[PDB]
């Protein structure tokens, strides 16, 4: 369970500085 | 829906996921199934791929999130690999789909909307 929280933690900081339209105001 | 499925759209994106998902299968720029999506992103010409939240056992798409941070490629998650089916134009469940590039189209256009609208569930 605590594996999966991570996973969204982490995904969630992926898809803001490797996806979003907006990634280099995450970055 | 499965907690690994993340990011995961609501009713309403999901039904504007899958509306555009119904457009790029008519226009010919959509590949079904996951390992059809992963060659698609080695290429480099996916535009974004969809997954299904209730695809089991869930871990078999996991490298698929990954891959698309590598490549820069959103993702996102619907709740229904039946209903991702019926959207890709087949009869039966799809658990990963591709919406491939076609300079000549509206789909990345929507696309982007679609974009915006999961960095906001984010």
């Amino acid at each position: 369970d605590e594996d999966v929280k991570k996973w969204r933690e982490e995904r969630k900081k992926m898809w803001l500085l490797k996806i979003s339209n907006n990634k280099q105001k995450h970055m | 829906p499965n907690p690994k499925a993340f990011p995961l759209a609501d009713a309403a994106l999901t039904q504007q996921i899958l509306d555009v998902v119904q457009q790029a299968a008519n226009l010919r720029q959509l590949k079904k199934g996951a390992n059809e999506a992963t060659k698609t992103l080695n290429r480099g010409i996916s535009e974004f791929i969809i997954m299904a939240a209730d695809c089991e056992p869930i871990e078999i798409l996991l490298h698929l999130p990954l891959l698309c941070e590598d490549k820069n490629v959103p993702y996102v998650f619907v709740p229904s690999r039946v209903a991702l089916g019926r959207a890709c134009g087949v009869s039966r469940p799809v658990i990963a789909a591709s919406i491939t590039t076609n300079d000549a189209s509206a789909i990345k256009t929507q696309i982007y909307a679609v974009k915006d609208k999961i960095e906001t569930l984010l």
